């Protein structure tokens, strides 16, 4: 659209104004002397520009997170961001944004241009080098499937680049031990370890108590949930620099795939009001909340039956964060997967 | 973004110890749990 807010944002604005409680929550979260966005009208206008552009390299997080972080860090923000009616609208905004990100016009950030002193396109050496830091001296065009002599490294869209494939996984990311060893469980995602919890449990409410896993929440009251009581969970975080596809953690059968509406902007209540670092080392509040919002965030639950009956039923949970919250399975229930096979991928979207 | 792997108590596959320290690199497809 050419003039005015994209209709999805306009509907988003009208929903905010249609509920006195929501409307006041969108005033209170902006309290104190502010910079842009200073109110919810500026926030919408700013969404209107972001959703017409692809992200660039340079900030700690994706563009909507950058402008939402200060609002997330308030009681009023956390309150609006944990209403399902408002989160339905976010899903539509980010889903619409993903359309542009799958179009060929999103490739204008697949360049070496340095847009300013803090930002540059994804084909600039600074960005290229960041994405191959854990690949033992091999270059981006060696690790990933692309054409270093083609415009945009041959990618069709920002989403094509975001979901790039390994050129030779058996070189760069081997299935350690071989597909035929059924005693080993592979990592489903390229990531950093974030947490491990033993003897996991369920909680009646998700406040105080350590901001921990609650199985009945994380697994959306699935009937399988009791079998996982007293178990263990390993959680990882996927950076800007990280491959975003999912690989099968075991040889096995896809039992159950469940997509769960959830939050996009909810941080742990014990972090509200913590300082947001301006350096690149210290974690900001939302990034200290991954275990917390794994219970409530927009997510996809995947139950798999390992061919090896000593492993048996396992769960994967793929957890969204802000505008990167679309969880796409590329496998079907009843499908058999071999450890390391494509399982799905993350997208920008709702 | 984040992903979580969940294992049952009956499951005797055990998480590799080095991943209990936050910030450890997880290379996709590498071993994050094994049966003893």
């Amino acid at each position: 659209n050419e003039f005015g807010l994209m209709q999805p944002i306009q509907e988003f604005k009208a929903f905010i104004e249609s509920d006195p409680v929501v409307h006041q929550e969108f005033i209170d979260m902006f309290e104190g002397i502010q910079d842009s966005p200073r109110n919810y009208q500026e926030l919408c206008n700013m969404f209107n520009d972001i959703f017409r552009k692809a992200p660039v390299y340079g900030d700690l997080g994706p563009p909507v997170y950058m402008i939402m972080a200060k609002l997330m860090n308030t009681r009023a923000g956390f309150s609006a961001f944990t209403r399902q009616r408002l989160n339905l609208h976010f899903k539509k905004l980010f889903d619409t944004w993903g359309l542009f990100l799958s179009s060929k016009d999103s490739r204008n950030v697949l360049v070496a241009d340095q847009f300013d002193d803090r930002h540059c396109g994804w084909l600039n050496e600074r960005a290229l080098s960041a994405m191959v830091k854990h690949y033992n001296g091999r270059a981006f065009d060696e690790v990933f499937l692309c054409d270093k002599n083609a415009p945009y490294y041959g990618f069709n869209s920002y989403d094509d680049f975001f979901n790039r494939r390994f050129r030779n996984r058996d070189i760069d990311r081997p299935v350690v031990g071989g597909v035929n060893n059924t005693t080993l469980i592979s990592a489903a995602c390229e990531s950093l370890s974030y947490n491990v919890s033993y003897d996991v449990q369920s909680l009646d409410t998700l406040v105080f108590k350590g901001e921990t896993y609650s199985l009945k929440h994380l697994l959306n009251n699935d009937p399988f949930t009791p079998q996982f009581e007293h178990g263990s969970i390993l959680q990882g975080f996927l950076n800007v620099t990280a491959y975003h596809r999912w690989h099968a953690p075991v040889n096995g059968t896809i039992v159950k795939i469940i997509n769960v509406p959830g939050t996009y902007f909810a941080q742990a209540p014990s972090t509200i009001g913590d300082p947001i670092p301006d350096n690149d080392y210290d974690p900001p509040p939302y990034l200290k909340s991954l275990v917390y919002f794994s219970n409530i965030a927009a997510r996809q639950i995947m139950f798999i039956e390992a061919d090896n009956k000593e492993i048996g039923l396992i769960f994967l949970v793929f957890i969204g964060m802000t505008e990167i919250s679309t969880c796409e399975a590329t496998v079907s229930e009843g499908q058999h997967v071999n450890r390391g096979d494509d399982l799905g991928m993350f997208h920008f979207g709702g | 973004x984040s992903f979580a792997l969940g294992l049952r108590k009956d499951c005797r596959a055990e998480i590799v110890e080095k991943f209990t320290e936050p910030g450890t690199v997880i290379r996709i497809n590498e071993v994050v749990a094994a049966l003893k």
